[PDB]
């Protein structure tokens, strides 16, 4: 994996060049952000159930998944779709901590999406589910950590996807 | 882990024995005694929890440091820690009643109580208080029940307790 | 015992027995009177089972008593018939356990290893256990013939 | 009302309150959380008794740190894991310390070729461990170690321990890592991808019975104590009281013309403690006649 | 009581976790000297101490 | 050695009564022939569904020279 | 057993040299803390008794140990404790005034930790009494005699564990 | 393992007070010292590979020990001595960091004695290349720091002893 | 860097950044200023601080550039110069990840076989990134040249 | 030797050794001869051998000796002349073994760890090590020689 600072770093050393002042910009913006990213992270980490719990109920409460002959019926399948969509939620809090999306490549879009697949896993129904998560991590941080937890997540649902 | 009529098999085969009429005998009274056996194990499994939690809140105003400072159980992860004993104490003194042998309690149970316990700081006397407990609070709801038969209930917490017990005299 | 597999199976899961243990305990202490009557029988007739099996056995495979044969000799056919005689017994101990777990633990690990060492066919004694499975069953009615049949069938498997 | 008296009285920075205050929320969200479900170890197989352990017990241990080799992790994170492999397998770092490695299974680790499940078959066949804790120990001792390099425990079981000295009889080292690698409880606690870890006391549930066993095999100094203490000690508990002094194996001394020759506690660790009590009196051997002896004869 | 023992040693599991026992965990569990993000955790948690 | 090429998804049984980290139950893997037995019966036992096989390493038919 | 003169000796003997110039620098830095030392014991043998009464009483005394089913409970357990304790108080001001520790594994520790375990005794108890008995001793004897009674104590708490 | 914030927490809750007076105080001298701590513990990670050579070769190079017939004699048994002082190096700045010997009571010390009187290595030589180090470090950190390592360093040595 | 290491502990450990691993992150940011100075400086100053290091490395090792040596004519050199300044380029890199992470990944591991390989005596390049190490000192300031000598003298150990 | 080898591996399969190792050990034990008097060549040489070899080493590398060197000084001289008097009676050792198990085990786990904290040069020592070879050659017959120069090529090697 890597971050703002390790992919500004890697695209320098692949032409072996010092940081110019678009390096020296891009850091700059990156050590800004890094107080707000730290915040939205402390507060998700804080709420973390809450989050779920919201995003279950407003995405796939009282649904064709919930109802039996749906992936979503039994209670230990419910179970490991509520511990899914939480590691979820931990990788993209990873992801807006460092900066960049590498992380949920390296180790949630590795092979969710094949693995989903072979066990007829709804993936609408789960690109539905992080959408929630999407709105309710937007409220529960504010529009500026929001927006920037929602770039990870729609990166999430489109390797899913 | 044994029961009776393995701990029986077990020791003809020594001797290298056919089954004579005394071990008829004794297969015959652990057979018969098969029906009490399942129903107090069906009434323990009702009231597991229960017992274990009316056990405990027994035992704590009987020894009460083990909630105050310096006492065993003194947060709520060892105070869960204690009901899990306490639990896993039940549930293999049923095991032992089914078995009709402390063979499987030994097994399981005793066989390294004591290290484990000091290693941990725990007592090794309000355990076996609160042994007791259960075992006076099981014995009381199948006399309570409609069990015909319940002295054999006592001999697993009994064994429980003269084995992890510290040798007093 | 069953009793003994219930148990440890619910232990393995770390539960209390479930109800489906439980009935298969009921129901094997229900069945002990039967498992009495037939091992009892069995220890009681040990003496002409032994012996019928072992002429039958005899009989059938002259190679094993000729000269060159493991039991070839007074003292190895006694010996025969005395490791029949240990079977027998293995199946009393099946018979009133419910189940094969004694035969297995006592007389039914290792042995094709020590009956290799001692260089005698296996499939002989298979035979050797098949003819006293028949001549137990003989003994008794249909049902408890046939449930002894599950332990003397049990080892003929575990000795080929 | 509490986190209000709080604030309320101490009021005095953000960075001196907001830590007060994210700590009553914590504690309120904590308060509302309903009650954990208690992880459950499985009993591998019917010879091991399930266990279960509160999900608090699981939440101050000092959880281990779990490596696992994805496909794609970059050269330091996959350095780490390989490093981590190689201090589970050999209880130490011996690449770092003695360069000793072999690139030829690190190359298709890192690829991918064979994931982390293989590379420990592998790894442990290789004659480098062949080397370090099978060639330099008994059978039973190798297979207690086997167990911590590629179970993360020890022996669980008087019947595992009999089981897995046949296979280990039967067809040697290659053989015991194939039964262990190639297990249920392998590969439910690591999977393909995880490398071996130590359960230890707050990892999961302790059996009551290998307690001072696993204790002193999770220790470093496990591949020096030469005496297997798993099978030792299942065996004692069925057998009864043992030929030993009452404080300990180690406090009797060798029946030689002269000198004070003990087993020295620490050096080639051999200690068989026995629970005995006050009036156990023991069993000598009468040099004279045995009819002399003052038991029977007082 | 029973025929034998295996050994009691004490243990100590952690009854909870502090900055400097969680940097420390981590470095000597990886077999390492406190780098710099350990470091800084440190220093950071002593000033705020 | 003759080796298998096998690309399987085991999907746990136990994570939520055990409460142990995710693992991707997918994956591609080199496994020697002698444990390909063993390999196959375990994944088959374990629930999860195989989903390619083949023998990357070795000639089909090869009567000496396994190893 | 041996001093810290004797291992000075010890080593120059084994190595068949001379006392060259460090061992008499080691040699006067222990005749420097000599008097210190004879203090400290002098202090420890006066106050033998009282040191363990205080060990105990705010260690072991109303305790699970000391109540019936304890190891500690009967009256010749609670003389055998005082004898355990007695023995390492000793002992340990013997090493304080050798200024070594072989002493302990010679006599205490060569074979302690399997006697407790054949015994039963709990060792995690006798680890909190001895540690106690650092403050308790700590407070008669001082600060930098404290500070050698308690690297012995600690001695005496890490080979029974 | 335990340090000084959790041993005096500990303290304070088995007492069953808040930390009213003393606590306290130690806890404050714990952050006060603190920074230089993580001061000396950079810069011994930085230099611990010299800090290692440096000892070897004052007490342990051109001895018998690294002769023929020595502990220290082959590649890789000199190898593992170096190994073991870089652990050695290593355990002394985690306790320094974390104020307790804990550390190294439980990771170091539980079987230390046990290694080493089972493989043959020198008790004497090892405790010799301690103080080296120790010395090492201190002429390399201060005379303050090298103090503050040293008490650890001399729990190993007397662990050892 | 500090926020990969973070992101590997939280993935090992199973869970989020507490709150000692935010508050490190969030120093290691407010840090970022003075480490983005430090690297600023670096850059300005490279041309002059890789030259009086080659120049010093000659003068003190004259065997590289000596026949026998690696150091020919002009090309050798002029490769010399350029491993140097790559060296340097990586110890920015290094101090502006306030982590050796980027150093490792782009050039640590396997530089002793390389240069094994190549001829390049590993101790006589550890000594010439020592040289730079104290030209950049010297040209800097004493005290904020600490955490730039903290680096360079990191890299001058793994090469040693 | 190739008889500890085999019977490592023989124990590690739990088995018996193959008659395909049985005859190599044969083979092994029937070729000693020749092997033994490499062994006393190489023996009533060393003192020739590490001479010439320092000797050559030193001219070809000046920096060694030189001011700054891992040799510089006279016990650092001395001291490098032992290390290739040690490696010269390891591969003594290897040719009577006929195999390089006891080298390795001797004098080549962790070489590298010890010379990098000693500050020696590897590269310099397996130079040395060349040298030594060269002379060896030198000393022996054409055969002899080579069968010599493999170890010593091993020794090299895995030095760098
Ligand atoms: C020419 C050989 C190179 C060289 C040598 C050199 N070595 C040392 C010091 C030591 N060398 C060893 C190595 C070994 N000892 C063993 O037992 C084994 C296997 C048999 C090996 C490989 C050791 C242990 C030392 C330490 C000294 C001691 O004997 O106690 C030095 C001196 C280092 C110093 O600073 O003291 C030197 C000079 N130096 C070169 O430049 C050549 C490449
Ligand atoms: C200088 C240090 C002395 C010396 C060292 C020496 N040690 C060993 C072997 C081992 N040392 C340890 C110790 C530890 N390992 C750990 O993980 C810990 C805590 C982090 C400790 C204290 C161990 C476990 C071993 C054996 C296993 C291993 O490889 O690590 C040796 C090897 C001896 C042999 O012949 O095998 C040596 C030489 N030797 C001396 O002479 C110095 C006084
Ligand atoms: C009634 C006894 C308790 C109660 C009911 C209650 N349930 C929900 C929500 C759900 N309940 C279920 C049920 C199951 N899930 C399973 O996996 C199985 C086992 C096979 C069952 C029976 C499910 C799936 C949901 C969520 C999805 C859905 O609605 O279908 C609620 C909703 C709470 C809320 O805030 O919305 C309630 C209230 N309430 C009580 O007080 C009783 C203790
Ligand atoms: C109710 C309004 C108040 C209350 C009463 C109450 N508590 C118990 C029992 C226990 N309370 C505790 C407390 C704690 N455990 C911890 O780890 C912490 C530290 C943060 C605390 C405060 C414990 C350990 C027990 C169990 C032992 C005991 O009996 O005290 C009871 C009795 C319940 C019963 O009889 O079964 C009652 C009535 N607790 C509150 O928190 C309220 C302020
Ligand atoms: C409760 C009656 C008493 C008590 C209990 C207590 N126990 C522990 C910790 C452990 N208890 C056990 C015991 C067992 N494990 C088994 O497998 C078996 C048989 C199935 C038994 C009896 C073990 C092994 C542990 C440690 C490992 C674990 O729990 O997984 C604690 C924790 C103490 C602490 O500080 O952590 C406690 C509190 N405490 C009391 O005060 C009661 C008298
Ligand atoms: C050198 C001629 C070319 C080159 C090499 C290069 N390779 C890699 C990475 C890998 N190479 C392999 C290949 C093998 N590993 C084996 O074990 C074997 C069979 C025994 C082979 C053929 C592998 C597996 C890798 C992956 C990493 C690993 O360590 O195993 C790299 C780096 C790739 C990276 O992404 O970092 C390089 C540079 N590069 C060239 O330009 C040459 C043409
Ligand atoms: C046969 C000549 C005598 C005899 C043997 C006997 N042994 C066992 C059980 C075991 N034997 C061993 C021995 C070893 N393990 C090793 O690693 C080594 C060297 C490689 C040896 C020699 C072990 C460990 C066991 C335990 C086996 C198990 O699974 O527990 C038995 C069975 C004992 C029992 O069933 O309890 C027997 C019978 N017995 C005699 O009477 C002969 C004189
Ligand atoms: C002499 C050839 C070698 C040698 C001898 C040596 N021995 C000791 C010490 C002891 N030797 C014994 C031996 C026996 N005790 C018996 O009962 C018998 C049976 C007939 C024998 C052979 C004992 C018990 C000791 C202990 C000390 C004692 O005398 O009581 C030493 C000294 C050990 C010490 O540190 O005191 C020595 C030197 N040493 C060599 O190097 C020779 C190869
Ligand atoms: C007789 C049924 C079997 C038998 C017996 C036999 N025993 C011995 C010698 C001894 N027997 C004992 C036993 C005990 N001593 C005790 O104090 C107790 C417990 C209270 C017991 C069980 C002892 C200790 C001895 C040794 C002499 C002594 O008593 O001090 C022998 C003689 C052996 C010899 O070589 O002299 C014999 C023959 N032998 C059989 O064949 C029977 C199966
Ligand atoms: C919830 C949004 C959807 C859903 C979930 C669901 N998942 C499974 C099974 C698994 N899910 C995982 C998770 C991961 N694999 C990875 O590699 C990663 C990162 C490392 C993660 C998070 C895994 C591993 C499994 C397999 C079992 C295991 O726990 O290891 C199921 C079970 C399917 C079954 O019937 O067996 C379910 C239900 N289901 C839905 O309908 C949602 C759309
Ligand atoms: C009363 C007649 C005399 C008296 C009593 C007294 N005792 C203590 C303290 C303890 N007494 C005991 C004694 C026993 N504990 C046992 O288990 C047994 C057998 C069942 C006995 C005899 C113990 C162990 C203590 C220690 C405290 C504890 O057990 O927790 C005190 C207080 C001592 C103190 O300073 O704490 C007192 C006052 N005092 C008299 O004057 C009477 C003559």
């Amino acid at each position: 994996m890597q971050d703002a600072i390790t992919a500004v770093i890697n695209s320098a050393d692949v032409q072996g060049k010092y940081l110019d002042g678009a390096a020296m910009d891009k850091l700059k913006s990156y050590f800004a952000s890094g107080e707000l990213r730290v915040r939205a992270a402390s507060v998700i980490s804080a709420n973390a159930a809450t989050i779920v719990k919201e995003a279950v109920a407003k995405s796939l409460l009282y649904s064709d998944v919930t109802r039996p002959g749906g992936n979503m019926y039994t209670t230990r399948r419910y179970a490991a779709c509520i511990r899914d969509l939480d590691y979820y939620l931990r990788y993209a809090t990873y992801a807006m901590l460092a900066g960049d999306a590498s992380i949920l490549d390296e180790r949630v879009l590795n092979g969710l999406k094949e693995t989903y697949n072979s066990l007829g896993v709804p993936i609408s129904s789960t690109v539905q589910a992080i959408q929630a998560i999407k709105e309710v991590t937007a409220s529960l941080v504010g529009a500026d950590a929001g927006k920037e937890m929602g770039v990870y997540l729609d990166y999430i649902c489109s390797g899913l996807s | 882990m044994r029961d009776a009529v393995t701990t029986l098999i077990k020791n003809y085969d020594l001797t290298g024995r056919y089954l004579d009429r005394n071990a008829m005998d004794e297969l015959k009274a652990y057979f018969e005694s098969g029906s009490a056996r399942i129903a107090a194990a069906a009434m323990i499994n009702a009231n597991s929890a229960t017992i274990v939690k009316r056990a405990a809140a027994q035992l704590f105003e009987e020894i009460p440091e083990l909630i105050r400072p310096s006492g065993n159980a003194y947060t709520t992860r060892r105070f869960s820690a204690c009901l899990r004993d306490m639990d896993y104490y039940l549930r293999y003194a049923s095991y032992a009643l089914i078995a009709a042998d402390n063979n499987v309690l030994d097994e399981r149970v005793l066989q390294g109580l004591r290290e484990t316990y000091n290693s941990l700081g725990v007592p090794i006397g309000p355990t076996v208080r609160g042994i007791q407990i259960m075992k006076e609070m099981i014995e009381a709801m199948a006399e309570d029940s409609s069990l015909n038969s319940t002295d054999f209930i006592a001999s697993p917490f009994d064994h429980m307790t003269r084995e992890l017990s510290e040798l007093s005299v | 015992s069953i009793v003994t597999k219930s148990i440890v199976n619910a232990d393995a899961e770390a539960r209390y027995l479930s109800p489906g243990e439980l009935d298969r305990i009921k129901a094997f202490v229900t069945g002990g009177a039967a498992r009495l009557r037939i091992a009892e029988t069995l220890t009681g007739s040990r003496e002409t089972i032994v012996k019928q099996a072992g002429d039958r056995l005899f009989q059938k495979r002259p190679d094993i008593v000729s000269p060159g044969g493991n039991a070839y000799g007074e003292e190895m056919t006694a010996t025969c018939l005395r490791d029949m005689d240990y079977y027998l017994r293995l199946v009393t101990y099946g018979v009133v356990s419910g189940d094969v777990t004694p035969i297995e633990e006592i007389g039914l690990v290792g042995v094709r290893e020590m009956y290799r060492s001692l260089g005698t066919p296996i499939e002989a004694v298979a035979q050797s256990v098949r003819e006293m499975k028949e001549v137990a069953s003989g003994l008794m009615s249909s049902d408890d013939a046939a449930e002894a049949s599950a332990y003397f069938d049990f080892v003929i498997g575990k000795m080929s | 009302e509490m986190r209000a008296a709080s604030a309320d009285y101490f009021r005095n920075n953000a960075q001196a309150k907001e830590i007060v205050l994210q700590y009553f929320d914590i504690l309120l969200s904590e308060f509302k959380a309903p009650t954990p479900a208690n992880k459950v170890r499985q009993g591998p197989s019917n010879d091991i008794q399930g266990l279960e352990l509160p999900q608090s017990y699981f939440n101050a241990a000092a959880k281990r740190q779990k490596y696992a080799m994805k496909p794609g992790l970059s050269a330091l994170e996959k350095n780490a894991v390989i490093k981590a492999a190689y201090r589970q397998i050999f209880e130490r770092d011996i690449t770092k310390a003695y360069s000793q490695s072999i690139s030829y299974l690190e190359s298709q680790v890192r690829n991918g070729d064979i994931s982390m499940k293989e590379f420990v078959r592998r790894l442990a066949k290789s004659p480098l461990y062949r080397k370090q804790f099978f060639e330099p120990f008994i059978n039973s001792r190798a297979l207690e170690l086997a167990f911590r390099h590629i179970l993360g425990r020890g022996p669980s079981s008087r019947e595992e321990v009999q089981k897995y000295f046949s296979i280990v009889s039967s067809g040697g080292l290659p053989a015991l890592v194939d039964a262990l690698v190639d297990s249920q409880e392998y590969a439910d606690y690591f999977g393909e991808e995880t490398v071996p870890y130590l359960r230890g006391l707050g990892v999961e549930a302790q059996e009551c019975r290998n307690w001072g066993m696993q204790q002193d095999l999770f220790s470093y100094s496990a591949p020096f104590r030469k005496v297997p203490q798993f099978i030792t000690t299942f065996a004692q508990y069925d057998r009864p009281l043992p030929d030993q002094h009452v404080y300990g194996s180690g406090n009797d001394p060798l029946e030689i013309q002269f000198g004070a020759i003990f087993p020295k506690e620490t050096r080639n660790p051999s200690k068989r403690p026995a629970p005995f009590n006050k009036d156990t009196k023991r069993i000598l051997i009468h040099r004279g006649p045995a009819v002399n002896n003052q038991v029977g004869n007082p | 009581s029973v025929k034998a023992s295996g050994g009691s040693s004490l243990a100590r599991p952690q009854l909870y976790q502090t900055v400097p026992v969680s940097a420390i965990s981590q470095a000597e569990q990886q077999d390492r000297f406190l780098e710099g993000s350990e470091l800084n955790e440190l220093t950071a948690y002593f000033q705020s101490g | 050695m003759r080796m298998f090429r096998i690309t399987a998804c085991v999907p746990s049984q136990t994570r939520i009564r055990t409460q142990r980290e995710l693992q991707n139950t997918y994956f591609t893997k080199l496994v020697p022939y002698d444990n390909w037995f063993r390999e196959q019966q375990r994944i088959m036992k374990m629930g999860g569904k195989i989903v390619k096989v083949e023998l990357a390493t070795g000639r089909p038919g090869t009567n000496a020279g396994l190893a």
